[PDB]
């Protein structure tokens, strides 16, 4: 493989097996297979969160939007966006956008692990061999294959709920 | 080897549980197993009842050795051992296996977060990811009080803009005036009020700790300090003014 | 070698290379072994009847209402091979071509080829192709049939 | 692991599986042929079984008694045994199929070993050396699935009142 | 760049508004795989609205369920909500494939407008060049006349 060593031993059903049924990494240079990987996490860290936020919203917890608008939104969170006030969302674009901002120009993470957000690498160890701890790579494995069940799930939800209810 | 140890019979205790309690036990600890030690317990009954010794047990004697000797389950496995082995050499190697805390109790993220810092003995300098994380480091670093090549007027107005601007929000609403036509020019004097009541606690620093972590080279002590709480409390003027002007136009 | 038959030669008045007769090969494979899936598929909606039944998502204790060759839909079954197809694909991703070293070589997982009677080579090797064309053919002139002949049979 | 019993290897995504977590094995190894005999026996009679809740929907026997609806597997039993019936004429028959099992290990099985369990002889279809040992594997792994299929059959038509393939 | 495929004689480097001053070298390769691929759909794309006229709708039924004779699905936009969505997910789906193939990721071969078609593969008599420009500068063609076909579709409101 050469170059999809760095991103090795961590997708496929099991973690050790590099699905890519389509060569998209085969060719492509380590910083490209990084930054691949960097796109990867970034949606999946979204989409867990979006299936947790669509969640809390389908079942009726809106305050935030029940309190500004005075009335308790559609369940239906496609359709609530909607009834959000416009003054809320624009307010919600600029607070990604000023993360965003920060992440990438004042804060950047490393270019060898171009998803390290929060930095754990300056602190982290990842290469020692206590059993009790140096799972890392396990809890990789776990954002990983979570954060992919994620992103093909609430796309269902989005597809869905745009088509058939 | 060690004498109590050999052709012991299987009904004082099992084969297979004796091997588990010496492997349990130090290997310095079976000549003479200490007291309160199971291994004691089989060391003081293993060397009177044997193929050469009392050879038979009153049935209440027996039921009371049954009770003193493991149930083959209370005993740590391999892999336990090897858990508490590689634990115990983590932490005193200074290297904490990452937990975090939850309802009442902690998650371990399995990760080794490397704990004692550059000076080991220095209690600050302990490594945590919310102050030496890079993402912690370059927050830190960027801010107005640290940013490199800032003017000290420079990082005063930043501060203070901040502050004016947020400061103008607790008066202005739910505050004695907050349901009058106007509701607002109360807010904005009682923000900007707060702003000059810290700036002249700020003067009053620099003109007593005197911080020289500002100044430039050759010049009068706190100097820098004072330009920054001067151009702060103009800062949040122009901050508290600007909240207001939104707030009023828009 | 492999499918190179008894009856015609390499048959190419058209690959004739390595590489690409290797993708060709796959693809030849691939279309013989739905071919024979679907024509003994068309065959059992037949004789056997509509065999299907028990509760189905909108079509529960459907006997295989999709009739006609072609299966039509209208919320019949056909919608269930809706589920067949993304099946198919789950199959299609993850024992694929991409890793199937040989031509169409997806490592045998039942091993019917251990002795259990298939061999590896020989005749069974270029008995699979020659059998995949033939119901290629077949299936598709079976789709000509129920399109404007009728039905199957 | 179980002597050389075939009920690992060939066993999915890994080549070996050797699940036995409860150490039954191990800690009886001397029943090793009684267990292999046993989970054999059993996936057979459960793949018979299974196929046949299903046939008896299509298809009954001549025998003019069992030819009567309303013989579903939750009355089936319990009707044929009489004042005798259907039930004995399986149950004899059953009895002369296990008594030839009898003869060839001996009366106390002592013959049972860890490689002839489950293995009365009958060879038509099977070839070669390795395909025994793939299709023993693909017997168990069939045998098995049936086990807890009939058993899921037997539980939920009667529980939730099936009685027919189904079985919901 | 100003000695590839895309200069046929007509016009020179023609970059009027200064795309090739900045443009990298892999740019040009990621944009000619733009442009051949722009290119090959507008071909596509054209015939797709030029043969339905002449020749007649498809004799079939398009969806076995929903009586679809290809009749009451007009040439031209406003077939969008006429095709079903499962046969335009059907038709997005092969595309997705068509380019989930064998990558055309930068450097890839790929990424230059190969893909292996090789329906007309002279045996190089100074003609792959020829073949090579022309299927560029018909794409180009056939861009510029899908757009005004688009138009011409839309703004008297029916085919042409
Ligand atoms: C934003 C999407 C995204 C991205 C950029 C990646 C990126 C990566 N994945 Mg990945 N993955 C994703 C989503 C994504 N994944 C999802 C949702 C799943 C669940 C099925 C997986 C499951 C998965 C496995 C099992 C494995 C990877 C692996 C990899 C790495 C190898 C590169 C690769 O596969 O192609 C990178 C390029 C792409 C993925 C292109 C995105 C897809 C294109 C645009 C077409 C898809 C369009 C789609 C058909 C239509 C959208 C709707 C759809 C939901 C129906 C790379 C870091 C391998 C790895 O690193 O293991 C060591 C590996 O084994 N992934
Ligand atoms: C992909 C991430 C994502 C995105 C884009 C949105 C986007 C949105 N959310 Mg939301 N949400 C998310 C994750 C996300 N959410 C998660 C993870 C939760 C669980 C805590 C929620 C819980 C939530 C509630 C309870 C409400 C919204 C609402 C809204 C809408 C108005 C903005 C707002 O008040 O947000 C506010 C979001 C929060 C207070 C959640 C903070 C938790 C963050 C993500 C932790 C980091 C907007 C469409 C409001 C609405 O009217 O919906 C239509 C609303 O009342 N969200
Ligand atoms: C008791 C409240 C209070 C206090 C202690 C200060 C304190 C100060 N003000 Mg001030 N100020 C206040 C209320 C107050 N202000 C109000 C209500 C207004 C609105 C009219 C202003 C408008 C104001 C201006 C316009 C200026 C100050 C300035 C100053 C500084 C000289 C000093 C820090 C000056 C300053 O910051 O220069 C360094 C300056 O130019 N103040
Ligand atoms: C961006 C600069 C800016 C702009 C556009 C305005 C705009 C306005 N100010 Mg204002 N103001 C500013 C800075 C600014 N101010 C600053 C820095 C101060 C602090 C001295 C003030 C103090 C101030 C007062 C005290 C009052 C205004 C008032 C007004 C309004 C007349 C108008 C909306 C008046 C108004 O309409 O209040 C309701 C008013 O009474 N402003
Ligand atoms: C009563 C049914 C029955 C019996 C007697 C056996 C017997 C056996 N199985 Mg087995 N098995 C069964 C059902 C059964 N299986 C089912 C339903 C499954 C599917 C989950 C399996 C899956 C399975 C695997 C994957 C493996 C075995 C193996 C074995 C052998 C060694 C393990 C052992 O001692 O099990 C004896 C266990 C019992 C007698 C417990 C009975 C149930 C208690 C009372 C509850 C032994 C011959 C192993 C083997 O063949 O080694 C090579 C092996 O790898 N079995
Ligand atoms: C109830 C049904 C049934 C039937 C029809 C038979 C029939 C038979 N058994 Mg049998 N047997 C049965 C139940 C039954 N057994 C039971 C419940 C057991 C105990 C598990 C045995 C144990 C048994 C042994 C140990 C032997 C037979 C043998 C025989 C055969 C001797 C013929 C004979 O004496 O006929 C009148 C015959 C085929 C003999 C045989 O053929 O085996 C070599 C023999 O040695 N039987
Ligand atoms: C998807 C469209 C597309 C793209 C990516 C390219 C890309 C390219 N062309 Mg090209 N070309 C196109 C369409 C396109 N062309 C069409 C339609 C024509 C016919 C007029 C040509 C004619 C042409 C010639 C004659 C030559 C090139 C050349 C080139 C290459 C270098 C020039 C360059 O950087 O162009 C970059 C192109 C773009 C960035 C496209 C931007 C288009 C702007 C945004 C809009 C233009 C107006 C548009 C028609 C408005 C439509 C109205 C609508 C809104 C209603 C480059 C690979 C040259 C070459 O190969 O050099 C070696 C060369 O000699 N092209
Ligand atoms: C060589 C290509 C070509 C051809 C043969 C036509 C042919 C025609 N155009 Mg046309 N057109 C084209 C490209 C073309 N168009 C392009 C590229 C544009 C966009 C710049 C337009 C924009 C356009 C408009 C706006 C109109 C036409 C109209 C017409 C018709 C007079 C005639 C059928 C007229 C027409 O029939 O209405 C649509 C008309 O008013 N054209
Ligand atoms: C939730 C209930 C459950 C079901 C229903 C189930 C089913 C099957 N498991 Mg399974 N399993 C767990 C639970 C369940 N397994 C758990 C908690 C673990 C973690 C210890 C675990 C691990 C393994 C491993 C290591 C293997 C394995 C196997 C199979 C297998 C055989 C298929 C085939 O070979 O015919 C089938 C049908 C083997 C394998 O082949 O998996 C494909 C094998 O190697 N399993
Ligand atoms: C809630 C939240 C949070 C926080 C946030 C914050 C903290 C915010 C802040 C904010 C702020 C705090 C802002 C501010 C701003 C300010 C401004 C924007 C200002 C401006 C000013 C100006 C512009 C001025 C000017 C002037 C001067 C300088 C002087 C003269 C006069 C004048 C007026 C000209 C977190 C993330 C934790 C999480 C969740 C969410």
């Amino acid at each position: 493989r050469e170059a999809p060593k760095v991103l090795a031993g961590t997708g496929g059903p099991l973690p050790e097996s590099f699905w890519d049924p389509a060569g998209f990494t085969n060719n492509k240079t380590d910083e490209e297979l990084l930054f691949y990987r960097a796109a990867e996490l970034k949606h999946g860290r979204i989409a867990m969160a979006a299936v947790v936020g669509w969640f809390t919203n389908a079942s009726g917890f809106h305050y935030l939007g029940d309190l500004w608008l005075k009335k308790p939104a559609s369940d239906n969170p496609i359709e609530a966006f909607n009834q959000l006030s416009l003054l809320g969302v624009f307010q919600m674009v600029f607070f990604i956008g000023c993360l965003e901002w920060l992440t990438t120009v004042p804060c950047p993470p490393p270019k060898d692990a171009p998803w390290d957000v929060i930095g754990m690498s300056d602190v982290l160890e990842e290469d020692t061999d206590e059993n009790p701890m140096a799972e890392y790579k396990k809890i990789q494995m776990q954002e990983l294959n979570n954060s992919r069940l994620a992103m093909v799930a609430i796309i269902g939800l989005i597809v869905q709920a745009t088509t058939t209810g | 080897k060690i004498a109590y140890l050999q052709d012991i019979p299987r009904t004082i205790v099992e084969k297979d549980a004796l091997e588990l309690i010496l492997k349990n036990t130090p290997k310095e600890q079976w000549e003479n197993p200490p007291e309160d030690s199971y291994l004691y317990t089989v060391k003081a009954f293993a060397e009177m009842y044997g193929p050469g010794k009392a050879t038979k047990m009153g049935w209440w004697d027996y039921y009371r050795l049954k009770m003193d000797m493991p149930d083959t389950t209370r005993l740590s496995s391999e892999r336990e051992l090897q858990e508490i082995e590689e634990y115990e050499k983590l932490m005193m190697s200074g290297k904490v296996p990452f937990a975090v805390p939850g309802p009442s109790g902690y998650f371990f993220t399995g990760f080794v977060t490397q704990w004692k810092g550059k000076e080991p003995f220095a209690g600050d300098q302990v490594i945590t990811l919310t102050e030496n994380g890079l993402f912690a480091k370059q927050f830190l670093s960027a801010l107005a009080f640290y940013r490199e090549g800032l003017k000290p007027w420079q990082r005063g107005l930043e501060i203070g803009m901040a502050h004016g601007y947020f400061l103008i929000g607790p008066f202005t609403s739910l505050g004695p005036l907050r349901n009058t036509p106007e509701a607002a020019t109360v807010g904005l004097l009682c923000g900007c009020a707060i702003v000059g009541i810290v700036s002249i606690g700020g003067l009053i620093f620099g003109s007593t700790i005197k911080p020289t972590r500002f100044d430039k080279d050759g010049d009068k002590p706190g100097a820098g300090f004072i330009e920054m709480i001067n151009w702060h409390a103009v800062g949040g003027l122009g901050g508290a003014g600007f909240a207001h002007a939104l707030i009023t136009v828009f | 070698e492999l499918g190179v038959q008894a009856p015609v030669g390499f048959w190419d008045p058209v690959d004739g290379n390595v590489a690409s007769f290797r993708r060709r090969r796959t693809v030849e494979l691939k279309h013989g072994r739905i071919s024979m899936l679907a024509a003994m598929g068309y065959m059992t909606p037949e004789i056997t009847g509509k065999f299907p039944g028990y509760l189905s998502p909108s079509t529960l204790l459907k006997y295989d209402d999709i009739p006609n060759g072609l299966g039509a839909i209208s919320k019949v079954p056909a919608l269930g091979w809706a589920q067949i197809f993304v099946y198919c694909g789950y199959a299609e991703l993850s024992q694929d071509q991409t890793p199937g070293s040989p031509g169409a070589e997806g490592n045998f997982g039942f091993k019917v080829l251990t002795s259990s009677d298939p061999d590896s080579l020989e005749k069974k090797l270029a008995s699979e192709i020659a059998n995949g064309r033939l119901a290629m053919m077949a299936f598709t002139g079976m789709a000509t049939q129920d399109g404007l002949t009728g039905s199957a049979w | 692991f179980a002597g050389g019993l075939t009920g690992s290897d060939y066993g999915g995504f890994g080549g070996k599986y050797e699940w036995d977590p409860v150490g039954f094995s191990t800690r009886w190894p001397e029943h090793l042929a009684w267990y292999r005999e046993a989970e054999l026996k059993h996936g057979r009679i459960a793949m018979l079984a299974f196929a046949g809740l299903l046939a008896p929907d299509l298809f009954r026997l001549p025998w003019a008694e069992f030819q009567d609806s309303s013989l579903d597997f939750a009355n089936a039993h319990d009707k044929f045994v009489a004042g005798f019936g259907p039930m004995w004429w399986g149950f004899i028959a059953c009895g002369g199929i296990e008594y030839q099992r009898f003869r060839k290990l001996g009366l106390g099985m002592e013959g049972l070993t860890l490689e002839n369990a489950g293995n009365l002889g009958w060879f038509d279809l099977p070839k070669n050396s390795e395909e025994r040992l793939f299709y023993e594997t693909a017997e168990l792994k069939n045998g098995r699935l049936a086990m807890l299929a009939v058993s899921g059959i037997f539980t939920a038509g009667i529980f939730w009142d099936q009685h027919h393939f189904p079985f919901i």
